[PDB]
């Protein structure tokens, strides 16, 4: 995903590799110029996921599901049963620790397992 | 039968101890510390409501105390809910201050022979 | 700064729990006059003039006045009855107490430790009416943001700086060693001053290594729980224990064991 272009004439460069060479070299088949490459890197792409492109919006991908939800555990502050559950890490804890969120819009109240 | 004697899961830390945490841990004991509330107020809610220890107030109550009782061996704060509170309180104890309500209970019926026979 | 003299420390130690209760002011017993006189005199009747002082029904004016007019076992008694002096002092938010050195029953820390009994001092953290502190006092709750997140009193920060830099005693400095189970309900603490023979870090590793243990709470009660009182008995090398297995029973997807804390003893043992 990485191109040049040479100094003699002025074209694109393909990567290609020599056995007796054994190093890196760019040369163009527009000219006749081989030049030592550098950092020894012929490919470099950051993995990302918009391949959907002009199409999340419409239909939803659900690329950041909701939290869970139950109503069995009861809250401290508020008599409500509606409460939402997840596992994350601690600060400094090891492993993954349940939490509970209210869900009673005047309560406001979170506690751990 | 018996009520489950399954602990909160225990808390293990990534690093040793630096002689921080403990003093966090120390100075925390004391904040959200309901110890000693959640007897006297299991006490009092079993005097109010006939068929004591039957309804799931009692076995929270109690749940809440196991909690409590372990908070001094594992990290898990008993959360005494404010809508647990008493606010009333029967002849046979200190609280003067506190509003008094005539118990007609068997402790009741016990502090009031004791005053009779003092009387 | 103001002595800078070979003061003891225990006279000064008993100075100072005089000023704090109310008996004689501070600038009463900062006079001059009042350290050259009890300088170079005997130990045992200054004790008894500090004590007899101390005694006094009604608060003092004169102290000189005063003190003009009235003018080894340790280890015995450990090995008999544990019998020690222990300091015991009490912190508020606003000043500090020193009671004094009250009798109390020593523990295992102090019996290979017994040349330092003046060292030991208990502290415990109280309010001004020497009550338990509030909930309300500590870690006041406030609603900030969409969830309610508590906010440190500067009492709690107080506490905090109490127990790290440590509380200092005449020409001492004590140290946090650990807290048993029965004082971390009652707001209770061990405090050791540190010395050039012995520090805390030596005590405390002395009494075992607690790097094994990750949890703060187990930690804490595994290294306090070795201050009950206790009768000394003969000492048993590493040489003859058993390893017998256990019993489980796993009953209904529920870890049920038998063998908790149980043992076995052996009749001469008993004897002994
Ligand atoms: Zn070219
Ligand atoms: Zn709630």
């Amino acid at each position: 995903s990485t191109m040049k272009f040479c100094r003699e004439c002025n074209n694109i460069l393909y990567p290609k590799e020599d056995k007796e060479q054994k190093i890196l070299l760019y040369a163009c088949r527009n000219c006749d110029h081989q030049e030592v490459a550098d950092n020894s890197c012929v490919y470099r792409n950051e993995v990302h996921h918009s391949v959907s492109e002009r199409t999340q919006i419409l239909t939803d991908v659900a690329s950041d599901p909701t939290l869970p939800r139950t109503k069995a555990v009861r809250c401290s502050k508020c008599q409500h049963r509606e409460a939402v559950f997840f596992q994350a890490t601690a600060r400094g804890e090891e492993g993954m620790t349940l939490f509970f969120v209210c869900c009673n819009p005047n309560c406001g109240h979170r506690w751990r397992e | 039968p018996p009520m489950d004697y399954a602990g909160s899961r225990p808390r293990l830390m990534d690093h040793d101890v630096t002689l921080e945490e403990i003093h966090k841990f120390f100075v925390d004991y004391m904040i959200s510390d309901t110890l000693g509330v959640i007897s006297t107020a299991h006490l009092v809610h079993a005097d109010r409501d006939p068929e004591k220890a039957r309804s799931q107030k009692c076995l929270e109550l109690a749940n809440l105390h196991s909690r409590a009782v372990d908070f001094a061996k594992t990290g898990a704060p008993a959360e005494m809910p404010y809508a647990l509170k008493p606010r009333e309180f029967p002849d046979f104890l200190e609280r003067f201050e506190k509003p008094t309500y005539i118990s007609e209970s068997v402790f009741g019926k016990l502090y009031r022979a004791v005053k009779s026979s003092l009387a | 700064a103001i002595l800078g003299l070979e003061f003891p420390y225990e006279i000064l130690f008993q100075l100072n729990a005089l000023v704090h209760a109310q008996k004689i002011s501070l600038f009463a017993a900062s006079d001059m006059e009042l350290i050259k006189i009890l300088r170079g005199m005997s130990l045992e009747t200054a004790l008894v003039i500090l004590k007899k002082l101390h005694q006094q029904s009604s608060i003092c004016y004169d102290p000189v006045f005063f003190v003009k007019t009235q003018m080894a076992s340790a280890y015995k008694r450990l090995t008999e009855q544990n019998i020690m002096s222990c300091q015991r002092a009490y912190v508020t938010p606003s000043k500090i107490y020193l009671l004094g050195p009250e009798l109390e029953t020593a523990n295992y820390v102090v019996k290979n430790f017994a040349e330092h009994v003046s060292d030991f001092m208990r502290v415990t953290f109280v309010e001004e009416d020497w009550s338990k502190l509030p909930a309300n006092a500590l870690s006041v709750n406030s609603k900030e943001g969409y969830f309610v997140k508590p906010s440190r009193t500067n009492i709690y920060n107080r506490v905090l700086s109490i127990l790290g830099e440590g509380i200092t005693v005449g020409p001492k400095r004590f140290e946090f060693l650990a807290f048993s189970a029965s004082q971390l309900r009652g707001n209770s603490v061990w405090m050791f001053a540190s010395n050039e023979k012995v520090k805390a870090e030596d005590i405390r590793e002395w009494m075992g290594c607690f790097r094994k243990i990750r949890s703060i709470s187990k930690c804490a009660a595994r290294m306090g729980q070795l201050f009950s009182a206790s009768r000394q008995t003969l000492i048993v090398r590493a040489q003859d224990v058993e390893q017998i297995p256990d019993i489980e029973v796993t009953t209904d997807g529920a870890d049920y064991c038998f063998s908790d804390g149980i043992g076995k003893i052996s009749l001469a043992f008993a004897k002994q």
